[PDB]
């Protein structure tokens, strides 16, 4: 039941710099490794297969190497469009039930850059609806990390909320998330208070932005 | 153990029991040996379509170096050899005598090409069922040796003049058999699988398919030094065992190279209404059974009391 | 090199079976060999099987081994996988993808593992949800509270299914400082995501701000403008 | 004996049964000897035959006892007496490969001639007959005429060739074309 692993989950590498991912065998696999660069909503593209050889128009600043148990993609100097989400496989046994590492996630690493907060009461139209949301975005920042807490009269929710991410923005290297609040129109009609606690590196403390239901 | 049996016996090498155990035996060494990474046999049961057999199985890289094979008597029984040097499978035998077992044989598939098998005595010689009718392979048997250098680099290696001396005591053997008046061709296969359109053979574990043209392509009665066959190693192959296919790992060594004596022929004549005053020989094989049976030829089981 | 063309987006309901195509084309179709790999949303990629078109055999990944099939027709140059009993953690995208093997035409054939030629993909949605366009509530403008010279607002596109759904802003004459965010899956069964924008306060009042939303499978598009107040 | 009648270029089968269901030495050779397609073992070989890259069997059947001998893009030519050799036997065959042609290209106008010609190798007489679509009938010997042509004789026709009490069908497309007063 051979398992691939990549160390790092997340790659954090300066631009023009070098990068090195890791991915090792729980049994030996001799040299039938490769590796794989994935952009979102793409398919997979084949960098290196039999541990080091690079694939056609694959650029010299990606090498491969090792072999049996551990194995080492190093990209030289990393430009705009390396990065991307990695992925190695195991092709060595006999029959075929070859297997693939989680992938290794290999990001823009930038300065700290805290989030513009941003609160959306339910709109009148959706509340007629007979449900209200309540939209909270945290635009523009570094890094990805990053915590988010609603407060309803002072009242730490849970189980109400679903957060989602931006891929890193290709200009300036940023995130945006945004937070979800669901609530019926009675549960929301039954509060004074809504708020969005926000905590981030790039802020000195939590921002929190809320609006008065009315 | 031998004992000159004064009397007169009576064989036939196209009916030999002996071969067919041979046959069994030698594609039971095989499959212990060689095996496949998936073999694939028909099996079309009468029923609508045909299922298709298939195994997918451990492919551990070996070769194959079996160990020389000596035939004795089976509970029952007893094994009689015709002791005359020169001795064309049917007939009967004068100088006959019983025998405790065979002298040992190096089993070897392959085709066209009989490899480190025994060696003729006296002239060259030709054995068929019928050399009237075409169809029937002609196991040819020579006096000399003549060596046949393979790698896995691409080729097979024979001296142009050695080759060039036996076909020649061939060509002499055949028109003898046919016509003295008659000129003797030796062309290329006519067609059919890889495996017996090539000289095939397994090398290191691995199945060559060697070119032979340059081997047959002469006419007889009617700088220079060595040949090269280009081979090809091939990983899917028609099996020999039965119909069906199989597939192998790709080879694991850079170095693979083997060398045999080229000791026996099978061939085929291109009979039809040619009216000519030649025939056209070329390389035929495919039944091991004729390989077996190059070797067993001067043996028989015998029901002993 | 073979060019890998992927069939259309798959929604079925769990229990029910799919039969996903890929049509090769550029080099001789049984001189490659063909893999099948999946991937579910936010996740990487599982190897499900191969299959060595000359031999017309096939491998599969365990886990799968039953409910899988994967088949070619060398006439049409088509792969095809088949997956049976469909189950609503089947949802991902699946990948068709081949690998050079040799002259398998000649009896050479490398077996080779990796993947060099990859398809679009196709999306199998699995689910007990039925198709519907969605919803689009307003994300006002900040202009209530908020004290600067850029504003935020945008769009809430709420239960719709199956996925996906494109967002523009002014017919596609809006595009900096836009942030589509992917979707999520309520507890309902329904996706759901916000398009936002951050835009000049000083714009408001005056520039007019209207996300198009549209929704190839129940064919909906939908406009809607987003006001200060 | 057994005659089998083919189309040209078409894949005629010609089978061959054992007496059990085993896989054993079979080959077929024409009326002059010549080697055409037989077995060495597993293995499948091919002959000096004139239909050498056109020849094959069905290696699917031998374990059951057919070795069927499949010539494809049939030629006339290819019309003769062929053998099954096998276990000691001689399953004999004769061939008739025929061809039918419209003279004409098919795009005709109303009151034009149709004329097909058959292909027969030498020494066969057949007994030619087609069908318009419309059941307009003709027969003939080696050659067939329709000198009118109707608008209703568009479409696919059928013949039947006659050989030795067989026969073979061909469905040739014809055009006829229409016009206004
Ligand atoms: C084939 O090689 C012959 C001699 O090779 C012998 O076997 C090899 C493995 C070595 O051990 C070597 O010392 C032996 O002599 C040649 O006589 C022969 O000419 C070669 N084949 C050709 C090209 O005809
Ligand atoms: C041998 O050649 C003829 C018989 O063999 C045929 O040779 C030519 C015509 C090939 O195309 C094929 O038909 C046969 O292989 C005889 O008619 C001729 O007399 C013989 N001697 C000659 C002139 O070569
Ligand atoms: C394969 O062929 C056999 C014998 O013809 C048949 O019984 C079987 O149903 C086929 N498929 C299977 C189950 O392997
Ligand atoms: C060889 O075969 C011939 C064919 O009949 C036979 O006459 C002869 O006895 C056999 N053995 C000898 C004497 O070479
Ligand atoms: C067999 O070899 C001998 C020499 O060993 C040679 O004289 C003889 O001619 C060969 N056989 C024939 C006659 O073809
Ligand atoms: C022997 O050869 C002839 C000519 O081909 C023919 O009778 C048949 O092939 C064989 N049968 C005999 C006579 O043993
Ligand atoms: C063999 O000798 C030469 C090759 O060295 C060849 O051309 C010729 O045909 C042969 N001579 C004979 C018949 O012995
Ligand atoms: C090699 O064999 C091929 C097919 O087997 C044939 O077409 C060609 O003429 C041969 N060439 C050589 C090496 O003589
Ligand atoms: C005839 O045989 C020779 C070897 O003696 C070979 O090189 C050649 O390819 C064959 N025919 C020709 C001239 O192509
Ligand atoms: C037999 O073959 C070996 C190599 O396989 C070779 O060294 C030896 O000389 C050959 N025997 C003869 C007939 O000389
Ligand atoms: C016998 O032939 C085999 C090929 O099957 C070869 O590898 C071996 O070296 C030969 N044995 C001798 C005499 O060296
Ligand atoms: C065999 O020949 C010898 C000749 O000395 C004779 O004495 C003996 O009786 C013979 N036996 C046979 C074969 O009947
Ligand atoms: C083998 O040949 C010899 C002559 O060399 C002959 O006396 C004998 O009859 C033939 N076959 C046998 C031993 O019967
Ligand atoms: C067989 O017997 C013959 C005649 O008695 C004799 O010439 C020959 O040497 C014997 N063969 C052997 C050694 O077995």
């Amino acid at each position: 039941d051979i398992v691939m692993t990549q160390s790092p989950a997340t790659l954090s590498v300066s631009p023009g710099e070098r990068a090195t991912l890791s991915c090792r065998a729980s049994e030996s696999v001799s040299s039938d490794l490769a590796w794989y660069q994935q952009k979102p909503g793409q398919a997979p593209r084949l960098l290196i297969y039999g541990a080091s050889t690079r694939a056609t128009g694959v650029p010299a600043r990606f090498s491969g190497s090792g072999s049996g148990a551990e194995f080492t993609l190093t990209i030289s100097s990393l430009q705009s469009e390396d990065f991307a989400v990695y992925y190695c496989q195991q092709y060595n046994n006999w029959p075929p039930r070859y297997t693939f590492g989680q992938g290794t996630r290999l990001e823009i690493k930038r300065t700290v850059a805290a989030p513009s907060v941003f609160i959306f009461p339910p709109s009148d139209e959706q509340l007629k609806s007979g449900t209200a949301s309540v939209v909270c975005l945290l635009n523009n920042f570094y890094p990805r990390e990053a915590k988010v807490q609603w407060k309803v009269d002072n009242a730490l929710q849970s189980g109400n909320s679903q957060e989602s991410v931006t891929e890193q923005d290709s200009k300036d290297s940023t995130y945006s998330l945004s937070s979800t609040l669901t609530l019926s129109k009675a549960d929301y009609e039954k509060h004074k208070v809504y708020a969005c606690e926000v905590t981030h590196q790039g802020l000195s403390s939590p921002v929190t932005k809320s609006f008065n239901r009315g | 153990e031998v004992v000159l049996v004064n009397v007169t016996e009576n064989f036939n090498m196209w009916k030999n029991d002996m071969v067919e155990q041979m046959h069994e035996d030698i594609i039971s060494l095989w499959d212990q040996s060689l095996k496949p990474c998936v073999k694939l046999t028909p099996l079309c049961v009468g029923a609508g379509s045909c299922n298709t057999s298939v195994i997918t199985q451990a492919c551990p890289k070996v070769s194959f170096e079996p160990i020389p094979i000596h035939y004795c008597a089976p509970a029952g029984f007893a094994i009689l050899k015709c002791n005359n040097k020169t001795f064309n499978g049917t007939g009967p035998c004068t100088n006959v005598s019983t025998v405790q077992c065979t002298h040992g044989i190096r089993p070897v598939v392959s085709t066209q090409l009989l490899l480190n098998g025994s060696l003729a005595e006296e002239e060259v010689v030709i054995r068929s069922v019928n050399f009237t009718d075409n169809a029937k392979t002609i196991i040819v048997q020579l006096n000399t040796s003549v060596e046949i250098n393979c790698t896995g680099a691409g080729h097979c290696n024979i001296s142009r003049a050695k080759w060039n001396n036996t076909l020649k005591q061939i060509a002499s053997k055949l028109r003898e058999q046919f016509g003295n008046n008659k000129t003797i061709i030796f062309k290329q296969s006519s067609g059919g699988d890889p495996e017996i359109v090539t000289h095939s053979f397994n090398c290191g574990g691995e199945f060559f398919y060697c070119n032979s043209t340059q081997l047959f392509n002469s006419t007889w009665f009617n700088g220079s030094d060595t040949i090269t066959l280009p081979c090809r190693i091939k990983q899917i192959i028609n099996m020999w065992q039965k119909v069906g296919k199989a597939m192998y790992a790709p080879p694991i060594s850079g170095q693979i190279r083997c060398s045999s004596n080229i000791t026996g022929l099978l061939l085929t004549r291109d009979g039809g209404n040619s009216n000519n005053e030649s025939e056209i020989f070329r390389p035929g094989g495919g039944d091991m059974r004729d390989n077996w049976r190059s070797e067993l030829y001067k043996y028989k089981v015998v029901k002993i009391e | 090199e073979v060019q890998l063309v992927e069939s259309g987006a798959e929604v079925k309901k769990p229990g029910s079976s799919v039969k996903v195509s890929c049509k090769a084309s550029g080099d001789t179709f049984i001189r490659y060999s063909f893999t099948w790999v999946r991937q579910a949303p936010g996740q990487g990629l599982e190897w499900m099987g191969r299959i060595i078109t000359i031999l017309d055999v096939a491998h599969y990944a365990p886990h799968l081994q039953g409910r899988v099939t994967i088949t070619a027709d060398k006439s049409t140059s088509t792969v095809y996988l088949e997956l049976r009993n469909l189950r609503s953690d089947d949802t991902a995208v699946y990948f068709c993808a081949g690998v050079y093997e040799g002259e398998a035409d000649e009896g050479e054939y490398d077996n080779n593992g990796f993947l060099k030629h990859w398809g679009q993909g196709t999306l199998v949605t699995v689910s007990s949800a039925s198709t519907k366009g969605p919803s689009v509530f307003p994300l006002a403008p900040s202009s209530k509270s908020t004290s600067g010279g850029t504003a935020a607002l945008g769009c809430l596109v709420k239960d719709y299914f199956p996925e996906p759904v494109t967002v523009s802003w002014n017919s596609g004459a809006l595009t900096s400082g836009v942030h589509t965010f992917p979707a999520v899956l309520q507890s309902s069964g329904l996706y759901s995501l916000s398009s936002v924008v951050t835009v000049p306060s000083s714009s408001l009042g005056t520039q007019t701000y209207i996300c198009n939303v549209n929704h190839k499978p129940s064919n909906t598009k939908v406009d809607k403008k987003v006001e200060p107040k | 004996k057994k005659v089998v009648l083919g189309k040209k270029g078409d894949t005629v089968e010609l089978t061959c049964t054992a007496s059990q269901k085993k896989s054993i030495q079979f080959h077929w050779k024409n009326s002059n000897q010549i080697k055409i397609l037989g077995n060495q073992g597993s293995f499948l070989t091919k002959g000096p035959s004139k239909l050498n890259d056109r020849a094959d069997s069905r290696r699917s059947l031998w374990d059951q006892g057919n070795f069927p001998l499949i010539i494809k893009n049939l030629k006339i030519e290819d019309s003769d007496t062929y053998i099954c050799e096998v276990e000691d036997q001689k399953e004999e065959v004769q061939l008739l490969v025929f061809g039918l042609t419209a003279n004409s290209d098919t795009h005709l106008l109303q009151g034009q001639s149709l004329t097909l010609t058959l292909e027969s190798p030498p020494g066969s007489s057949p007994s030619v007959q087609c069908r318009s679509p419309r059941g307009k009938n003709i027969q003939g010997g080696k050659t067939l005429s329709v000198s009118q042509l109707e608008l209703q004789d568009s479409g696919t026709w059928t013949c039947t060739v006659l050989q030795n009490q067989k026969k073979v069908e061909f469905k040739i497309d014809i055009v006829v074309l229409a016009f206004q007063k």
